[PDB]
C-alpha cells in the first residue's frame, strides 16, 4: 500500500 | 545582518529550509524562508511591526521547554521573512521515521504520542493553534528521544469561537471541517491526534478520502491492543462534543506508565 506526504 | 552571522549551507528536506550554523556558537541551525507574497495571515510584535503570524505563533510558544521547535531569531528582507530555527542533530522526521520503520511498538508510540500530547497542551497554554498536527510536522532527536513538533504556518491565535478557515493537512481535518467549513480548536486537534495515533500504531494513515473521513468507521490494518484502539476511536468521534479532552487522552488507561524520553532512546533510538 502507498504511503504518501500531503501537503499543506 | 543575516549572511554575517549565520553559515548557510544546502537544502534540507516547495519549502525553503537550509541547513545553517550560528558562526558565534557553531551552534545547528535551520533557515527557513517565507516569502511575503505567499503569506496568508499577518500579525503584530508588541513593537507592532508587521509580521507573519507564524512568527508570532513561534514567539508565544518560545521557551524552555523543549517538546516546541525554538524561534532563535529572524529578519525582515525586501520580499521575504528569514526564521532561525532550532536545528537538533542527529534528527529525523516522524514521517521518515515511520515509513522506515513500519508500524511503531504501542511502547514507543506511547512515549511519542504523550509527548505530542505535553507539546501541544503547551501550545495552547500559550495561546497558540498549531492546526497542522501530523507526523510531518514533528521532529524526533533522536539522541535525546525527544519529540519537536514544528512548521506553525497554518497556526491561529487560540480562541474559543469556530474557525471558519483552514489551511492545514486535509486528511488530519476533521469530518465538520470536511461538511461544513467550520470548527473549534481544541476538538480539532485532538481529530488530527487520533489521526496521528491511528498513522504511529498502523504505519500509515486511516483516511485518505473525503467521505472515509466523514464516514466514522477506524478500520486496524494491524494488530492493535483495544486500550489504543478505544482511544483512537474515542479521538476520531465523529461528534466533535463527543472527543476527549486532553486530560482525558492522558488519563486513559493506555496512557499509563509512560517511557522518558531517554529510556525512549535506549530502548528504541540507539
Ligand atoms: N524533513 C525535515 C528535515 C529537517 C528539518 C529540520 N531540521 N532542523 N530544523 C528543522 C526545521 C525546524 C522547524 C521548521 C518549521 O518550523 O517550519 C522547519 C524545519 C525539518 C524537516
Amino acid at each position: 500500500r502507498k504511503r504518501r506526504r500531503h501537503p499543506s | 545582518p543575516l549572511e554575517s552571522q549565520y553559515q548557510v549551507g544546502p537544502l534540507l528536506g516547495f519549502g525553503s529550509v537550509y541547513s545553517g550554523i550560528r558562526v558565534s556558537d557553531n551552534l545547528p541551525v535551520a533557515i527557513k524562508h517565507v516569502e511575503k507574497d505567499r503569506i496568508s495571515d499577518w500579525g503584530e510584535l508588541p513593537n507592532g511591526t508587521r509580521v507573519p503570524m507564524e512568527v508570532v505563533l513561534l514567539k508565544k510558544v518560545s521557551s524552555g521547554f523543549s517538546g516546541v521547535i525554538r524561534l532563535l531569531d529572524w529578519f525582515e528582507r525586501p520580499d521575504s521573512f528569514v526564521l532561525i530555527l532550532e536545528r537538533p542533530e542527529p534528527v529525523q522526521d516522524l514521517f521518515d521515521f515511520i515509513t522506515e520503520r513500519g508500524a511503531l511498538q504501542e511502547e514507543l508510540a506511547r512515549s511519542f504520542f504523550w509527548q505530542v500530547l505535553e507539546a501541544v497542551r503547551h501550545c495552547h497554554n500559550c495561546g497558540v493553534l498549531h492546526r497542522d498536527i501530523k507526523d510531518e510536522n514533528i521532529l524526533i532527536d533522536l539522541n535525546r528521544g525527544e519529540l519537536k513538533l514544528i512548521d506553525f504556518g497554518s497556526g491561529a491565535l487560540l480562541k474559543d469561537t469556530v474557525y471558519t478557515d483552514f489551511d492545514g493537512t486535509r486528511v488530519y481535518s476533521p469530518p465538520e471541517w470536511i461538511r461544513y467549513h467550520r470548527y473549534h480548536g481544541r476538538s480539532a486537534a485532538v481529530w488530527s491526534l487520533g489521526i496521528l495515533l491511528y498513522d504511529m500504531v498502523c504505519g500509515d494513515i486511516p483516511f485518505e478520502h473525503d467521505e472515509e473521513i466523514i464516514g466514522g468507521q477506524v478500520f486496524f490494518r494491524q494488530r492493535v491492543s483495544s486500550e489504543c484502539q478505544h482511544l483512537i476511536r474515542w479521538c476520531l468521534a465523529l461528534r466533535p462534543s463527543d472527543r476527549p479532552t486532553f486530560e482525558e487522552i492522558q488519563n486513559h488507561p493506555w496512557m499509563q506508565d509512560v517511557l522518558l524520553p531517554q529510556e525512549t532512546a535506549e530502548i528504541h533510538l540507539h
